C-alpha cells in the first residue's frame, strides 16, 4: 500500500548478463545493508559466459556495482588413477544467490563435471556447484555435493540408482537461521530431484582448493526412490524453510516439485531428516504448481503460512475456453498437530500469459499494522505485458483478494520484471521494510522504498 | 608402481632446530602426497594432506612444500615430542606407495660403550647349554660392531644381537650380544673375548675371561 | 377495352413483337383492312385470320449437353452442362440445374515421428501407422495430401549426451552401437499427394538417443502448426496433425534445467535447413500457447501415443479443446478411425455464381436443398456430404431486343470446376420477313418491299 | 571425535586364516573409503587395499590379491581384513586408515593390530643370572638372561621394580621359533654384593614367575 513507485533506484549490470536473475539483501558485520545480485550470463575474463555476482551498496541514485570475485578457471586433478575435471563454461554463476550473516552463497547450477579412468568416464554432466564468499575477510569456499568418481557403466549395472550426475545443485537455495545451507537439485537421482544440506561453517572448514572431491561429514542429502510418481518431478526446483510442527528446536523444509506425478505438480513439507510431514497436490497439469514457494505468517497468529505458485495455471472462461494466467495458493497453518488442509485463498492472474505467481516474496510488515504482507510477481503481466508486481496486505482472515498496490514494470518488453523478488529488509533505515525487484531481461534491479 | 624415495633415513638433531625431510617420486604426482608421523611405540598421525594442507589439530611448526616429483616436510623449532618417525605416502595412482621413512634422533656428544662380558651361569651349564653374554652400554652414536673370539679365532655362527632405542634420559644407545654354543664345545676352550668397535676409538674395546680362573 | 398490341403504332411484324411478348401478328392477306393485324392470338383467330399466317414466337430452352451426374476420370458435378435459350423482346424463360458433391474433400495430414531411442522397439509401429494413414486415407479421399517430420529433444546438456566427443555424432557410442545424431525438430517431407514416396521416406527413418524420458515433441507440434509455407497446409482444406510418442513430454518451464528461460514466442523458426533453430535458445511451449496457434491456424491435434501414456495425453487433451487421443500400437485401427471420424464430419456448400451475364439479361433463382423446400430467391445450399445433390431453377429475363443477337453466360458453383454454359439467342424478327419481295407491287409510289401484308 | 578402533592382537598358525576388524567411532564407516595398511620393521609400510563401505566395491595391490579380502558391514559400522593362507611374511602390524577431507587421502589411522604367524607351542623361559667375572673398578654391571620362551611378552624387573634406574632391558629377538631377551643393571661397587639384587621374570602365557638372585662367582 505504501511502496513509492515514483522514487525508484535502478542498479544496472552489463548487456546480456541477466543481472537481476536472482538477488538478496546482504548485511555486513557492521550492520550495513547491501544488495547481492546474480548475473548468470556475465562473460568471464576470456569472453566466455561464466556468470557473475555483484555486491551493490545502498545508494539513492543506484548505478553500477562491484563484482564479487570468484575463481572462473577450470580444474583438473589426476589422483587415484583417475582424472577429475571441472568445467565452468556456461555454468550460470549467480543463477541463484542467497545471504546469511556475513556469508554470501552464489551457485552455478549448470557447472559441468567429469571423471576419466582409462577409456571409461563418469560422463560430462551438470552436477552444479556453489561458491561461498565472506566479503569482509576475503575467504572463499565451495560446495558441490553431487560430484562423484563412479564410471558410466556402474550406474547402468545398478539401474541408474543414486545417480547424482545431473543434480544441478544450487538451482534453488535457502539458509536456515542456524546456518545450514539447503540446496535444490531438481536433476538429482535421474531428474527426480534432491536436496543437499550442510552447515555453512563446515563447508568453509572442509574446503581446500584443488581437491575437487572432498567429504563434508555433517552433510545430509535426501533420498532416491523408484516410485513412478516422483519420476521427472524436479523435486527441488524451489525450496524454502519454516516452522510447521510446533517444535521450535527443529526446522522444517518446504520443497517444490512442479512436474511431480506426471506433471501434476506438488509441494512438500518435510523435517530435517527428509521425512515427509505433508504433501500439497497441484490443481491442474502443466501449471507448474511448485515453481514458487514462500513461507510467512500473514494472519498474525504466530504460525507460519505456506504460499505456493503455479504460474502456468489456466483459468476457465465462457464457452469451455481456458486462459493461461497463473495462480497463487495460500495455506494458513492451523493449531496443534493438524495437517494443512485445502487452500484458505486462491489468487489468480488477470493477464493472458502473465505468469502470476512466478515469484512470491514475503515483504514483512509493509504498513506496520501487525499482519505480514507479501508481493506476487506476474513477469509478463499488465495490459502491455511488460510485467507487474502486486502487493497483498495481511489480515486476521488471511490475505485480501484485491491487491493493495500494483507496481508496473518501468523497463521495456522482455525484461521479466518480477522474475526475482525480495523484501522484509529496511535498506534505507526508515523503519519500513522495502522491496527489490529483478528484471534480468533488461539487466537491472529496481529498489522500491516503503514510506509512511 | 610409483617409487617413493625418502631422505635422509635418519638425522641427529637438537631441540629448536629447523629440519626438512625430502621425498622424491619416480614420476610426477602433482601434490597428491601425504605426510605421516609415528612416535615410538605409538600409532600413526596424519600431518599434511595434498602437499601443503595441515590436518586438523596439527601444530603450525609443520609445513609442506614442493611440486612435480619432489616434496619436503619441514619442522621449524623442534619440540621434544617431534623426535619420531615420518613417512610420505603418494595417492597419484593405485596402488598407494610409501617412502622408506626418516627417523629424527636426539643429538649428543660421542660416548664410548661400557663393555662387560659374562660367562655361562652354573644353571645353564648344568642344563647342557652355554651362552656368553656381552653388554655394550650407553654409547653414542648408534653404529657399533661386535666381534667374538674363542681362543683367538673369530666366532660368527650362533651370535644373537639386540639394540635398545635411544635412552630417554641420557640419549645414548646400548647393545646386547649373546654367543651361544654347545656346553661340550664351551669346555673345550679357555679364552673367550668380546671386542666392541666404535667411532670413539680406532682400537677396539676388548673384554675377556679365561674359563675357570678364580 | 383495347390491348397494348393494337394501340401502339405497329407498322410492322417486327414492332408488333417488340411491344409485348403476348402480341401476335396476322400475315393473312385475306383478312379485311378493318381488322387489326397486331393483336392477341385469341383476337386474331376470332377474326378469321388463317392459323398458318399467325406469327407468334414462343421462347424455349433446349438442352445441348446433358451428361449425367457421377457415382462411385471425367466426374460430372453440374447437370446439364450446356443449354440453348431462345428469347423474344422482353420475354423470359426458365430452366433446371442439378449440382452434386462428387469429388472427395481435401485433407492435410502431417505426421510427427518420435525418433528417440525409447522408440527403437516402437519404430515398426510408427512406420506401419504412417504408411497405413497414407494408403488408407488415399482410398477415403483422392484429394489427400500428406507429409511428415521427426523430433527428439533439445540438443543441449543435460538432455544431450555431450561426452565423449564421439557421442555427439553417435549418441549410441557407449553402447557399442550406432544411431543418428540428436536433433530438436526436423521437417522431413512437405505435404504432398505422392503417397508412394511418403511411405518410402517413412520406412527409411531410424532412431537417435537422448538422456531423459520426457521428449521435446511440443516444439515439433508448435513449429508444425505455425510454419505455414514449410509444412504446406492448404487454405481450404481439413488440417490434421498426428503426433506419435511412447513417453512423457516436456512442458513450458522445463527448459530452465538446460539454462533456457526465454518463453516460447509462438513464431516459426525452421527456415532453410529444416531444423527448429530455436531448439537450444527457446523454452517449450505452454498448453495455452499451443491451443492458441492450433486454433489460429485451424489445425486438429491428434495424440497417437502408446498405451503406457494414453492416460497422460487424454488428460492433456482436455486442456486443449478439440484435441483427441488414439492408441499407437502394432495395429493402426484406433488412430485411423479418428481420422475417418474427422472426415465424416466434413460438410460442403453449393453456391452458384454467374459470369459474363450481359447488361440486358437478369437472373432469378429458386433453391431446392436437402430439406426439399423451394426457398425462393436463394442460390446456395449448405451442409452437403459426398453424394448429396441439390437443385436450382433459374429464370432469365432479357430487356427488350439487343442488337448483339447471340451472347452467352456461365452459371458456376464456387469451388467447382464444373459449370453451366447457357447460350442465348434473341428472336426479334418474323418468319415472313425472309419472304421480302423487294418490289412494292401494291404501293408503286417508291415505297419499296412488301412483307407480311404491308407497304412499310 | 573420529576414531578407528581395531581388534586385539592375533596369534595364528601358518596355513590358517585370520580376520581383523576396524570399527568406526564418532562417525559412520560408509562416510569414506577405508584402507588397510601393513607395517613391518624391515620392509616398512605396504598398502593392501581399500573398500567403499557404502557399496562394497574394493581395490587391491596385486601383491595381496588372493590373500587379502576386505569387507565392511554398515549395520555394525565395521570394516574387515581377512588374510588366508597365512605365511611368516604375514607377521606384521595391520592398520585401517581413512581420510579427513580429501577423498583420496590417508589421514586418520587405527592403533594397529599385531598378527604373529607361528607354529611354536607355549614355552616358559629359562632365566639365568649373570654375575661378573674375577680387579673391581668404581662400578659394577650385572645381568639377566631369558631364553627359549613363547609367545611374547615377558615382563622383567629388578628387586620387584625397586631398582629401575641404571637398567637396560633389551628387546626380544627370535631364534628357532622361540624368543630370547636379556637385561642389564649397573650399580656402584659399594652397593653389590653387599646388598641383594634379584632378577624377576614373568611370562603370563605359561603362568610362570621366576626370581633369580645374582650371586658372586666363587672358587
Ligand atoms: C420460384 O418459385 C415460386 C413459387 O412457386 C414461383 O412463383 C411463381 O411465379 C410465377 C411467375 O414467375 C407466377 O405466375 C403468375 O401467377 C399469377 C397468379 O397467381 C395467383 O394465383 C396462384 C394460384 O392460385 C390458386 O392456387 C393456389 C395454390 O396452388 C392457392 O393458394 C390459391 O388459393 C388458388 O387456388 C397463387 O399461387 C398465387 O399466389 C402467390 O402470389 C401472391 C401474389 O403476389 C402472393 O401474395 C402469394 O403469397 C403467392 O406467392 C397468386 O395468388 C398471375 O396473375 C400472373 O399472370 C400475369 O403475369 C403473366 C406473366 O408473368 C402474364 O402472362 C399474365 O397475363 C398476367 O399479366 C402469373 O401467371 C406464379 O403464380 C408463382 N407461383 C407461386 C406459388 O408463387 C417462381 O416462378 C419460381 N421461380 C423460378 C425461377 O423457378
Ligand atoms: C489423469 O487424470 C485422471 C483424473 O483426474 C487421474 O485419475 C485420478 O487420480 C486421482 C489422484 O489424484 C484419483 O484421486 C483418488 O481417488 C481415490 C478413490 O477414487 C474413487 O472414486 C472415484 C470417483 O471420482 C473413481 O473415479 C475411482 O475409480 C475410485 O473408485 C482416493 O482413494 C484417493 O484418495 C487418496 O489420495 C488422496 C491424494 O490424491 C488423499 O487426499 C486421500 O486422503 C487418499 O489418501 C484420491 O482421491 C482419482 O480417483 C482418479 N480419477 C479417475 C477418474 O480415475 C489420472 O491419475 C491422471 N493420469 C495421468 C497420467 O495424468
Ligand atoms: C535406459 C537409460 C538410458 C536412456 S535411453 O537410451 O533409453 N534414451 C531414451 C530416453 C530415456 C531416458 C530415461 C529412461 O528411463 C530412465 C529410468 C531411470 C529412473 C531412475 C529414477 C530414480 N530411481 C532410479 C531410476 C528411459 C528413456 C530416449 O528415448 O532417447
Ligand atoms: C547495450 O546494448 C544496447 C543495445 O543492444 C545499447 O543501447 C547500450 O549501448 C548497451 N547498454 C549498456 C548498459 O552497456
Ligand atoms: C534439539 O533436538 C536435537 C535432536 O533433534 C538435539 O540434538 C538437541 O540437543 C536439541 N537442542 C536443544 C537446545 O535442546
Ligand atoms: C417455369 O416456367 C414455365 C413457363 O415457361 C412453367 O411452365 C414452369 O412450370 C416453371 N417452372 C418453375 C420451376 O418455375
Ligand atoms: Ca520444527
Ligand atoms: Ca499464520
Ligand atoms: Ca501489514
Ligand atoms: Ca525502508
Ligand atoms: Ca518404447
Ligand atoms: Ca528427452
Ligand atoms: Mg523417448
Amino acid at each position: 500500500l505504501n511502496l513509492d513507485p515514483v522514487q525508484l533506484t535502478f542498479y544496472a549490470g552489463p548487456n546480456g548478463s541477466q543481472f537481476g536473475f536472482s538477488l538478496d539483501f546482504h548485511k555486513d558485520s557492521h550492520g550495513r545493508v547491501a544488495i547481492v545480485v546474480g548475473a548468470p550470463r556475465t562473460l568471464g575474463p576470456s569472453q566466455e559466459e561464466t556468470g557473475g555476482v555483484f555486491l551493490c551498496p545502498w545508494r539513492a541514485e543506484g548505478g553500477q556495482c562491484p563484482s564479487l570475485l570468484f575463481d572462473l578457471r577450470d580444474e583438473t586433478r589426476n589422483v587415484g588413477s583417475q582424472t577429475l575435471q571441472t568445467f565452468k563454461a556456461r555454468q550460470g554463476l549467480g543463477a541463484s544467490v542467497v545471504s546469511w550473516s556475513d556469508v554470501i552463497v552464489a551457485c552455478a547450477p549448470w557447472q559441468h563435471w567429469n571423471v576419466l579412468e582409462k577409456t571409461e568416464e563418469a560422463e560430462k554432466t551438470p552436477v552444479g556447484s556453489c561458491f561461498l564468499a565472506q566479503p569482509e575477510s576475503g575467504r572463499r569456499a565451495e560446495y558441490s555435493p553431487c560430484r562423484g568418481n563412479t564410471l558410466s557403466r556402474i550406474y547402468v549395472e545398478n539401474d541408474f540408482s543414486w545417480d547424482k550426475r545431473y543434480c544441478e545443485a544450487g538451482f534453488s537455495s535457502v539458509v536456515t537461521q542456524a546456518g545450514e545451507l539447503v540446496l535444490g537439485a531438481p536433476g538429482g537421482y535421474y531428474f527426480l530431484g534432491l536436496l543437499a544440506q550442510a552447515p555453512v561453517a563446515d563447508i568453509f572448514s572442509s574446503y581446500r582448493p584443488g581437491i575437487l572431491l572432498w567429504h563434508v561429514s555433517s552433510q545430509s542429502l535426501s533420498f532416491d526412490s523408484s516410485n513412478p510418481e516422483y519420476f521427472d518431478g524436479y523435486w527441488g526446483y524451489s525450496v524454502a524453510v519454516g516452522e510447521f510442527d510446533g517444535d521450535l528446536n527443529t526446522t522444517e523444509y518446504v520443497v517444490g516439485a512442479p512436474t511431480w506425478s506426471w506433471t501434476l505438480g506438488a509441494v512438500e513439507i518435510l523435517d530435517s531428516y527428509y521425512q515427509r510431514l505433508h504433501r500439497l497436490r497441484g490443481e491442474q497439469m502443466a501449471s507448474y504448481f511448485g515453481h514458487s514457494v514462500a513461507v510467512t505468517d500473514v494472519n498474525g497468529d504466530g504460525r507460519h503460512d505456506l504460499l505456493v505458485g503455479a504460474p502456468l495455471y489456466m483459468e476457465s472462461r465462457a464457452d469451455r475456453k481456458l486462459a493461461e494466467v497463473g495462480r497463487v495458493y495460500l495455506f494458513l497453518q492451523p493449531r496443534g498437530p493438524h495437517a494443512l488442509g485445502a487452500p484458505s485463498l486462491l489468487l489468480t492472474g488477470t493477464q493472458l500469459y502473465g505468469r502470476f505467481g512466478s515469484a512470491i516474496a514475503p515483504l514483512g510488515d509493509l504498513d506496520r499494522d501487525g499482519y505480514n504482507d507479501i508481493a506476487v510477481a506476474a513477469p509478463y503481466g499488465g495490459p502491455s505485458g511488460r510485467g507487474q508486481v502486486l502487493v497483498f496486505l495481511g489480515q486476521s482472515e488471511g490475505l485480501r483478494s484485491r491487491p493493495s498496490q500494483v507496481l508496473d514494470s518501468p523497463f521495456p518488453t522482455g525484461s521479466a520484471f518480477g522474475f526475482s523478488l525480495r523484501g522484509a529488509v529496511d535498506i534505507d533505515d526508515n523503519g519500513y521494510p522495502d522491496l527489490i525487484v529483478g528484471a534480468y531481461g533488461a539487466n537491472q534491479v529496481a529498489v522500491y522504498r516503503a514510506q509512511p | 608402481d610409483i617409487l617413493m624415495t625418502q631422505s635422509p633415513s635418519s638425522m641427529s638433531v637438537s631441540l629448536g632446530d629447523t629440519v626438512s625431510i625430502t621425498c622424491h617420486a619416480s614420476q610426477g604426482i602433482s601434490s597428491n602426497i601425504g605426510w605421516l608421523q609415528q612416535k615410538p611405540g605409538k600409532s600413526f598421525m596424519g600431518l599434511i594432506y595434498y602437499g601443503t594442507n595441515l590436518v586438523d589439530g596439527v601444530p603450525s611448526r609443520f609445513s609442506g612444500s614442493g611440486s612435480g616429483a619432489d616434496y619436503s616436510l619441514t619442522i621449524s623449532s623442534l619440540d621434544s615430542e617431534d623426535f619420531a618417525d615420518y613417512y610420505c605416502v603418494q595417492y597419484a595412482q593405485l596402488p598407494y606407495t610409501f617412502g622408506g621413512g626418516t627417523k629424527l634422533e636426539i643429538k649428543r656428544a660421542d660416548a664410548a660403550p661400557t663393555v662387560s662380558i659374562f660367562p655361562p651361569s652354573s644353571e645353564q651349564l648344568t642344563s647342557g647349554g652355554a651362552s656368553v653374554v656381552c653388554f655394550l652400554n650407553n654409547f653414542y652414536p648408534k653404529d657399533i660392531n661386535v666381534k667374538w673370539k674363542i681362543d683367538g679365532s673369530e666366532r660368527q655362527n650362533g651370535v644373537l644381537n639386540s639394540w635398545t632405542d635411544q635412552d630417554s634420559k641420557d640419549s645414548t644407545y646400548s647393545m646386547s650380544s649373546t654367543l651361544t654354543l654347545t656346553k661340550d664345545e664351551y669346555e673345550r676352550h679357555n679364552s673367550y673375548t668380546c671386542e666392541a668397535t666404535h667411532k670413539t676409538s680406532t682400537s677396539p674395546i676388548v673384554k675377556s675371561f679365561n674359563r675357570n680362573e678364580c | 377495352g383495347p390491348n397494348i398490341c393494337t394501340t401502339r403504332g405497329v407498322s410492322s411484324c417486327q414492332q408488333c413483337l417488340a411491344v409485348s411478348p403476348m402480341c401476335a401478328w396476322c400475315s393473312d392477306e385475306a383478312l379485311p383492312l378493318g381488322s387489326p393485324r397486331c393483336d392477341l392470338k385469341e383476337n386474331l383467330l376470332k377474326d378469321n385470320c388463317a392459323p398458318e399466317s399467325i406469327e407468334f414466337p414462343v421462347s424455349e430452352a433446349r438442352v445441348l449437353e446433358d451428361r449425367p451426374l457421377s457415382d462411385k476420370s471425367q466426374v460430372t458435378q453440374v447437370s446439364p452442362q450446356r443449354i440453348a435459350l431462345r428469347l423474344r423482346p422482353d420475354d423470359s424463360k426458365n430452366f433446371s440445374i442439378q449440382v452434386r458433391q462428387v469429388e472427395d474433400y481435401p485433407v492435410d495430414i502431417y505426421y510427427l515421428m518420435d525418433l528417440s531411442y525409447s522408440m527403437k522397439d516402437d519404430l515398426w509401429s510408427i512406420q506401419n501407422l504412417g504408411t497405413k494413414l497414407a494408403t488408407q486415407m488415399r482410398k477415403l479421399t483422392s484429394n489427400l495430401r500428406i507429409g511428415f517430420g521427426a523430433f527428439v529433444d533439445k540438443p543441449v546438456s543435460p538432455y544431450m549426451y555431450i561426452s565423449p566427443p564421439e557421442a555427439l555424432e553417435n549418441p549410441c557410442y557407449d553402447m557399442k552401437t550406432t544411431c543418428l545424431p540428436m536433433f530438436g525438430y526436423k521437417h522431413v517431407l512437405t505435404l504432398t499427394d505422392q503417397v508412394t514416396r511418403f511411405n518410402e521416406e517413412v520406412k527409411k527413418q531410424s532412431v537417435s538417443r537422448n538422456r531423459d524420458a520426457p521428449e521435446g515433441g511440443f516444439d515439433a507440434i508448435m513449429q508444425a502448426t505455425v510454419c505455414d509455407e514449410k509444412i504446406g497446409w492448404r487454405n481450404d482444406a481439413s488440417h490434421l496433425l498426428v503426433f506419435t510418442t511412447d513417453a512423457k513430454t516436456h512442458i513450458a518451464l522445463d527448459g530452465r534445467l538446460a539454462g533456457i528461460v526465454q518463453p516460447n514466442d509462438g513464431q516459426c523458426h525452421v527456415g532453410s535447413d529444416n531444423h527448429y533453430s530455436a531448439s537450444t535458445t527457446m523454452d517449450y511451449p505452454s498448453l495455452g500457447l499451443m491451443t492458441e496457434k492450433l486454433s489460429q491456424k485451424n489445425i486438429n491435434l491428434i495424440f497417437a501415443v502408446t498405451e503406457n501414456v494414453v492416460n497422460l495425453y487424454q488428460n492433456y487433451s482436455e486442456l486443449i479443446p478439440g484435441t483427441t487421443v488414439g492408441v499407437l500400437s502394432m495395429d493402426s485401427s484406433n488412430v485411423l478411425q479418428l481420422i475417418v471420424d474427422a472426415y465424416g464430419k466434413i460438410r460442403s456448400k453449393v453456391e452458384l455464381e454467374v459470369r459474363d451475364l450481359p447488361e440486358e439479361l437478369s437472373l432469378s433463382f429458386n433453391a431446392t436443398c436437402l430439406n426439399n423446400e423451394v426457398i425462393p430467391g436463394l442460390k446456395s445450399c449448405m451442409g452437403l456430404k459426398i453424394g448429396d445433390t441439390v437443385s436450382f431453377s433459374i429464370e432469365a429475363k432479357v430487356r427488350g431486343c439487343p442488337q448483339e443477337k447471340e451472347k452467352s453466360f456461365t452459371i458456376k458453383p464456387v469451388g467447382f470446376k464444373d459449370s453451366l454454359i447457357v447460350q442465348v439467342t434473341f428472336d426479334c424478327d418474323c418468319a415472313c420477313q425472309a419472304q421480302a419481295e423487294p418490289n412494292s407491287h401494291r404501293c408503286n409510289n417508291g415505297n419499296g418491299t412488301f412483307e407480311c401484308g404491308v407497304c412499310r | 571425535e573420529v576414531q578407528l578402533q581395531q581388534s586385539g592382537a592375533e596369534l595364528v598358525k601358518p596355513g590358517a586364516s585370520v580376520k581383523l576388524s576396524c570399527t568406526a567411532s564418532g562417525f559412520n564407516i560408509k562416510d569414506t573409503y577405508v584402507h588397510w595398511v601393513k607395517q613391518r620393521p624391515e620392509q616398512g609400510l605396504e598398502w593392501i587395499g581399500r573398500i567403499d563401505p557404502a557399496n562394497g566395491y574394493t581395490k587391491y595391490d596385486p601383491k595381496f590379491q588372493g590373500k587379502a579380502t576386505i569387507t565392511a558391514d554398515t549395520s555394525s559400522n565395521t570394516a574387515y581384513l581377512q588374510l588366508s593362507s597365512l605365511t611368516s611374511e604375514d607377521t606384521a602390524v595391520y592398520y585401517c586408515v581413512r581420510p579427513l577431507y580429501d577423498y583420496y587421502a590417508m589421514d586418520y589411522w587405527g592403533q594397529g593390530t599385531s598378527v604373529t604367524v607361528s607354529s611354536a607351542k607355549t614355552t616358559a623361559p629359562s632365566v639365568y643370572p649373570l654375575a661378573p667375572v674375577c680387579t673391581t673398578g668404581s662400578s659394577v654391571t650385572l645381568g639377566c638372561l631369558v631364553k627359549g620362551y613363547f609367545p611374547e611378552p615377558v615382563t622383567l624387573t629388578w628387586n620387584s621394580g625397586s631398582l629401575s634406574s641404571g637398567v637396560h632391558t633389551f628387546p626380544a629377538v627370535l631364534q628357532s621359533d622361540l624368543y630370547t631377551l636379556s637385561s642389564s643393571v649397573t650399580v656402584t661397587s659399594s652397593t653389590w654384593p653387599s646388598q641383594s639384587i634379584t632378577c624377576n621374570v614373568a611370562h603370563p602365557a605359561s603362568s610362570t614367575k621366576v626370581d633369580k638372585k645374582i650371586e658372586p662367582r666363587g672358587p
